[PDB]
């Protein structure tokens, strides 16, 4: 059940590229996080920006 | 081809058929005065389906076997040149 | 074939979480002695 | 079990079988008599003392085999508040796995 | 009835030999745990006539007697295993009205075949550790009996491969002296069998103390440490067993 | 193909359809058709009821086939009863009348599950059971099929002295023809060879 | 006592108080006929329809009869002039059944009753068509006297004010036509168009309905779930325009039958007029012409569907109710047109009116089925991921759809064990069983085991005895491995002793079967039963227990045959001694048992064959004095067919052939006479000369 989910995720997370790019018309957030810019990583399907 | 359905009920004769042409399954006889001829079925037609399920491409010996191992009342779909 | 791809995608240190959990026990009646 | 019979006969039957319970072996007969007991407990009040003891001895005989009816017969004890110390002890003895 | 009450192959040996199994089986079933060893395992002429006491309880309650014992025993006369005795006698004495006269070569009793099958079933579901299986004292007789030893040793292997309770249960039933003795047999059959069993015992047991090495049996292991004629698993177990003997 | 063209109200139609059903192991259909045949054939029996029994006889024989068809079900499934079935088959049959057609109809049913060579003693009696076997062609055919080898196209050869009763009967078929010379000569070689086959093997 | 109907009439006039009349038909036959004849007056004039059933079934019990006439013939004539047409209905069955006594004595008052109702098509008596549609169907020849007069005499009454006279008498002619066809239709058009607002169009339903046997049947073909063929457009437009004012109503229900009668037998223009007439009533009238016509001609309906499917598509989204869905399946037997109903069909609720025929509709249309499989699975999931009767039928429904479950089944048991309302528990058992049946690894097997024991508890436990029955009945070979488990063998042994004979009879089968798997528990236990049952058979003084003894023995033998081989002979000796000296049911069970025993035993049987031939032939010979020839006959067949003792008997008991062949006359039962015939086949055809020697 849980990992088969990612068929829809691996499609949907790329569907705006499939449909062609559109304006950067929004932001989710701007605030403090306790880390320096010596590392950044994005976790693909699940929320931890490290 | 023109195509139609008949409804067949098995008894002492079985379900009343002899097919003998294969990959287009061809009727060599329909049992006269038996349930198939009582239903009004027709000789030298092609059998296309049983209960809508396509049997046209099935071995006539396999057809003559598996109709008789089938259900009580058999719908059969049949085709003319 | 996503759940086959998900297991086909390899993973790390799988056995390493096992070993250090070294078991202990206590003596029975064992009156066969 | 049958309610129509004149009452001393009923009593004498419930009060006879009690001895047979401890002379013979009744292991195969659980279904023939537990249902008549669960009925006659409810049927009228006059027997709710003596009948409950007729069961108590049957419990003592059968031991662990009896476990299987406990979750059922627990509920009968509500339909009237029938209570009787030796039974109440023995069911606990069974749950703790020792009735020696 | 032919035989001399001391030969399992003869009918007069067979009924005794079956009776010998039945009595232990009731005892393990119906007694509290320690009392069994205290009476039926500590000493021979304590145990042996005690087995006969249950037979006495039956006949005496047939009549108007209720014979009684120093310790406070629970009753036994009713138990289902008695009907297994009575069937086994009827099977036997169906034949004797010809054997006595017509030189009939007698048909050996199916009792043990019927019994191990039931145990095999409880293993084959093997679905629990609850109400552990009562055939266990019957098994001990076939560990000796050459006629049927193989099947029993495998089934026992599977039981020993279950979790530590099953090991503990075999041990406390008194499997040990057989499993000690039987490594006397250098039969290659003990490689998948008694050696595997020894491995699983020792996997939990620190109390076995190179016993079969202060005794003679170890000569088995000294072969199947290096013997190539089977898969390396069998050497793995033996390397573990000799690594235990040095541990 | 032919069996399609016989009606459901007629006991012979029910009967051939029972034979097809059981050729195909359709055990429900076989039983259905058998007792259907009894329900129909009752007409002839009861119409001809009793009436010296010798009048009924031609119809009374009918249920002999229906019974042995049910015995053939048991034969297919139960190797354990096979020889008892064979003994019932022989010791029932001897009580029947001498007439050739009677045996004929029985043997077409038993041929479903027994070879001529397996049932050889019976087939020998059937060939013998008229002087002509009706006509000596049927004697000839049957005996040659029992021999498996054909003196008709091995004229100069010895006749087989294995399965010797078949060969003996073949000599008796030959006696009732031009073949008496072959018969008298082959009879000597055969009897001498029967003594050889016994006397080179005098053990239990 | 014998005259008890004068006591019963103080209660049966009230209803369970009628049951003494059915018990009186069960009492009268144990030869008390002319005393329980006194039921008749105590029903005929002293609810009474349920007593009149027992009068009409007393005809069923006492057959073609002379004695019945002076009661039944007299009342059924003489009480009619003031009778309520409802209570008359089982009395009209009594008329039909007394007409089946078609010998000399019945004919006069049957011929009267048929002529009586025919002339009254009295104008007041609406019971005319009720009595005729009974009598014209319940006597199958001499009715023909009516054929024209029946469609003629409509104009006796069709002017009188009751709408069931004006329409109902007209909507009903085709019974006259049925037996007229089993034996006219042309002249019936003249009654419709010209014999006659109301009574013009309705007769044009009737002649098409019967004129060939294919017209009427679209109704019995839907209920699962020429005469005037040239008259069509005229006999539509004119008789409809005359009758139209009656629409807004029984004309609607007769012209709803014209559409399918036209579809079956008289196909176009008439179908337009009668459909405009269907839509002349508010708007959700009984429009089931749509479905009924589709059974023979779906009438080019693609511009007509916005007149009827759009009532459904209007009715469903904001929520009579049953038939609405039923017409969509009768239409179906179009895919993308039906596809939009898949959201609104949900909206009416959960009732079988919706959900059972909605299952027939989801069955019907293969590519749309798969969406609502997932959707409807989600209804029954949402209902429990969160009305006791409807949720119980929801579990029964989970137990009937084939949709591709465990989460349900586990808590189905919890509810079952406590859902104290009887009928929940019954079907929740029949649920859990079949839901387990479809299911190496421990994980699934653990889930099987978990429910399986928790179910089995109820089988011994339930004080509602038939639940105990059904729980056991739900087990099969389909769970044999877990039935070979010892804890379950205890539950079986506990069941093996019981209050209810049938539970015991069922229980023995299981152990009989498992006897090949786990012999150590099973075998000895069975042996103990055997001795207990022989002891019972030896020292029982009671019929009931002797009978049950023999039954249970016989029942066991063939179910575990290997167990009886080793000590048959004292069983057989006992059975002989029971046969030897005496309700015949005990001897019947012993005969059946010899039959089974011989069949199992085989060659072993040979000794007692003759002693049995003696006994069984003396019993077959005495089957005039003692019950059921057929059973003794059946065992005689087994006794031969087992042993092979074939031709020997025919001369040894020389009376055989006469006896066996007289049975061809006497049996009056084809289902047992064929056994006598079978038996001769087993004994083998015997030479008539041999027969002649052997006299």
């Amino acid at each position: 059940w849980r990992f088969l989910r990612n068929s829809r995720v691996r499609r949907q997370a790329q569907q705006v590229i499939q449909k062609g790019i559109t304006r950067l018309d929004d932001q989710i957030f701007l605030n403090r996080n306790p880390g320096v810019p010596s590392v950044v990583k994005f976790h693909p399907f699940t929320p931890c920006i490290a | 081809y023109a195509r139609k359905t008949f409804t067949i009920v098995g008894d002492a004769v079985g379900w009343g058929f002899v097919v003998r042409g294969s990959k287009p399954c061809h009727i060599q006889a329909v049992d006269p005065s038996g349930p198939a001829a009582a239903a009004g079925m027709k000789v030298c037609q092609f059998v296309v389906s049983v209960n809508g399920l396509n049997v046209l491409h099935v071995d006539y010996r396999t057809v003559n076997n598996l109709i008789l191992t089938g259900p009580r009342t058999i719908v059969m779909e049949v085709m003319e040149e | 074939e996503a759940d086959l791809t998900d297991w086909n995608l390899p993973l790390a240190f799988m056995k390493k979480r096992h070993c250090e959990k070294i078991e202990g026990s206590k003596s029975l009646a064992q009156s066969w002695r | 079990d049958a309610p129509e019979a004149p009452l001393p006969s009923r009593k004498a039957a419930l009060e006879t079988v009690d001895r047979l319970t401890e002379s013979l072996d009744f292991t195969d007969y659980a279904s023939r008599i537990i249902h008549p007991i669960v009925r006659t407990l409810d049927q009228s009040p006059e027997l709710r003392s003596t009948a409950m003891d007729t069961l108590s001895s049957l419990v003592f005989q059968l031991g662990k085999k009896y476990q299987i009816f406990i979750p059922m017969v627990n509920k009968v004890l509500v339909r009237h508040r029938i209570n009787h110390q030796r039974y109440d002890v023995l069911i606990c003895r069974i749950v703790k796995g020792y009735t020696l | 009835i032919p035989g001399r009450l001391n030969d399992r192959r003869t009918p007069l040996g067979e009924l005794n030999w079956i009776f010998t199994a039945i009595t232990d089986t009731i005892a393990w079933n119906v007694l509290p745990r320690d009392l069994f060893q205290k009476l039926f395992r500590q000493d021979l002429l304590v145990a042996s006539l005690f087995r006969n006491f249950l037979l006495a309880e039956r006949i005496m309650r047939s009549y108007n007697c209720t014979p009684v014992s120093s310790p406070r025993l629970p009753p036994t006369y009713m138990h289902a295993m008695w009907q297994a005795w009575d069937l086994a006698v009827d099977i036997c004495l169906s034949q004797l009205p010809t054997i006595i006269e017509e030189g009939t070569a007698f048909r050996h009793s199916p009792f043990f075949a019927e019994q191990l099958t039931a145990f095999q079933v409880w293993l084959t579901m093997g679905v629990e550790n609850r109400n552990p299986p009562e055939q266990l004292p019957i098994v001990l007789q076939v560990l000796l009996s050459q006629v049927h030893r193989l099947r029993a040793l495998d089934l026992l292997g599977r039981f020993l491969d279950l979790g530590p309770w099953a090991v503990s249960l075999a041990l406390s039933v008194g499997i040990f002296p057989y499993v000690l003795k039987l490594l006397q047999s250098s039969a290659r059959e003990l490689r998948p069998l008694l050696v595997f069993i020894w491995a699983k015992i020792l996997a939990v047991d620190s109390s076995c103390q190179a016993d079969l090495v202060k005794d003679n049996g170890h000569k088995y292991f000294l072969s199947v440490l290096a013997d190539p004629y089977m898969p390396a698993e069998h050497r793995t177990m033996t390397a573990f067993i000799l690594a235990v003997i040095v541990n | 193909e032919y069996t399609c063209m016989i009606p459901r109200d007629t006991h012979d139609g029910a009967f051939y359809r029972a034979v097809l059903a059981l050729h195909q192991d359709l055990f429900s259909l076989a039983q259905q058709c058998i007792d259907k045949a009894r329900d129909l054939l009752d007409a002839e029996l009861t119409a001809m009821a009793g009436e010296s029994y010798s009048r009924a006889y031609g119809a009374m024989v009918s249920c002999h086939m229906l019974s042995e068809l049910e015995e053939v079900i048991q034969y297919k499934l139960v190797p354990e009863r096979r020889e008892i079935i064979r003994q019932i088959w022989w010791e029932r049959l001897q009580g029947c009348q001498r007439i050739v057609e009677d045996w004929q109809k029985i043997l077409m049913v038993r041929s479903l599950v027994v070879s001529p060579h397996e049932d050889m003693r019976t087939w020998l009696k059937y060939a013998s059971l008229c002087g002509k076997s009706g006509r000596l062609a049927l004697a000839h055919k049957t005996l040659v099929l029992l021999l498996g080898v054909d003196p008709s196209r091995q004229l100069d050869h010895p006749l087989p002295t294995v399965h010797p009763q078949v060969t003996y009967a073949y000599m008796k078929n030959m006696w009732k023809s031009a073949r008496k010379i072959d018969a008298f000569q082959h009879m000597q070689h055969f009897v001498q060879t029967m003594q050889q086959q016994a006397q080179h093997a005098i053990a239990t | 006592x014998x005259x008890x109907x004068x006591x019963x009439x103080x209660x049966x006039x009230x209803x369970x108080x009628x049951x003494x009349x059915x018990x009186x038909x069960x009492x009268x036959x144990x030869x008390x006929t002319r005393f329980y004849d006194q039921l008749n007056h105590h029903i005929f004039e002293l609810e009474r329809k349920g007593g009149i059933l027992a009068i009409a079934s007393l005809i069923g019990v006492e057959g073609g009869n002379a004695t019945r006439i002076g009661r039944f013939a007299n009342y059924l004539r003489n009480l009619l002039p003031s009778n309520d047409p409802v209570v008359m209905e089982m009395a009209s069955k009594a008329i039909g059944r007394l007409a089946m006594a078609g010998d000399t004595f019945t004919a006069e008052y049957v011929e009267f009753e048929v002529k009586r109702a025919l002339e009254w098509l009295e104008g007041r008596r609406h019971a005319a068509v009720l009595v005729l549609r009974e009598l014209a169907i319940s006597v199958p020849t001499f009715f023909f006297q009516q054929v024209q007069p029946f469609f003629d005499n409509i104009f006796v009454a069709v002017w009188d004010p009751k709408q069931a006279i004006r329409e109902g008498a007209v909507a009903a002619l085709r019974a006259c036509l049925i037996l007229t066809t089993q034996r006219w239709y042309r002249h019936t058009f003249e009654e419709a168009e010209k014999g006659f607002i109301h009574g013009a169009l309705l007769i044009l339903n009737e002649l098409v309905r019967i004129s060939s046997m294919e017209g009427e049947r679209l109704r019995e073909e839907m209920e699962e779930i020429x005469x005037x063929x040239x008259x069509x457009x005229x006999x539509x437009x004119x008789x409809x325009x005359x009758x139209x004012x009656x629409x807004x109503s029984l004309i609607q229900m007769t012209i709803l039958n014209l559409l399918p009668r036209l579809a079956a037998f008289r196909p176009t223009q008439y179908l337009q007029d009668t459909m405009n007439h269907v839509l002349s009533c508010e708007r959700t009238a009984a429009f089931q012409a749509l479905g009924l016509l589709s059974v023979a001609v779906r009438s080019e309906f693609k511009v007509y569907l916005p007149r009827v499917l759009d009532i459904i598509r209007a009715a469903l989204p904001p929520k009579v109710d049953a038939t609405v869905f039923t017409c969509i399946s009768m239409l179906a037997r179009i895919q993308q047109d039906i596809k939009e109903l898949l959201e609104p069909m949900l909206a009416v609720g959960l009732s079988p009116a919706l959900t059972a025929v909605l299952y027939d509709l989801s069955r019907q249309i293969p590519q749309l089925k798969k969406d609502i499989q997932d959707g409807l699975l989600k209804m029954l999931s949402l209902v429990l991921m969160h009305d006791v009767g409807s949720i119980t039928l929801a579990l029964r429904t989970l137990g009937s759809f084939e949709f591709e479950l465990t989460q349900f089944v586990r808590h189905c048991a919890d509810h079952f064990l406590n859902s104290e309302h009887k009928e929940i528990r019954m079907e929740a058992a029949r649920t859990c069983s079949r839901l387990l049946t479809p299911s190496v690894s421990q994980t699934a097997v653990q889930v099987v085991a978990d429910v399986l024991s928790k179910l089995l508890v109820v089988g011994i436990t339930d004080p509602d005895p038939d639940i105990r029955y059904c729980v056991l009945a739900s087990l099969d070979e389909r769970f044999d491995a877990h039935l070979a488990q010892a804890e379950n063998l205890q539950a079986l042994f506990v069941a093996l002793n019981d209050q209810v004979f049938e539970i015991r009879e069922l229980a023995i089968c299981t152990v009989g079967r498992l006897s090949s798997m786990n012999p150590a528990f099973v075998m000895p236990f069975l042996r103990k039963m055997l001795i207990q049952i022989l002891t019972e058979l030896e020292h029982s003084g009671i019929g009931r227990i002797k009978e049950q003894s023999a039954r249970m023995l016989g029942h066991l033998v063939s179910n575990a045959p290997r167990l009886i081989r080793p000590y048959m002979e004292p069983i057989l000796k006992a059975l002989i001694l029971k046969l030897k000296d005496p309700n015949p049911g005990v001897i019947n069970n012993v005969l059946a048992t010899i039959g089974e025993l011989a069949q199992v035993s085989g060659l072993e049987m040979r000794k007692w064959v003759d002693e049995l031939f003696i006994i069984i032939m003396d019993m077959l010979q005495d089957s005039s004095l003692l019950a059921k020839r057929q059973v003794a006959l059946w065992t005689l067949g087994q006794l031969v067919a087992s042993t092979g003792y074939v031709v020997e008997p025919y001369r040894k008991y020389p009376t055989l052939l006469e006896v066996l062949l007289n049975f061809l006359k006497t049996e009056q039962n084809q289902g047992t006479r064929r056994e006598a015939i079978r038996v001769l086949g087993l004994l083998g055809a015997l030479d008539p000369y041999k027969h002649k020697v052997n006299i």
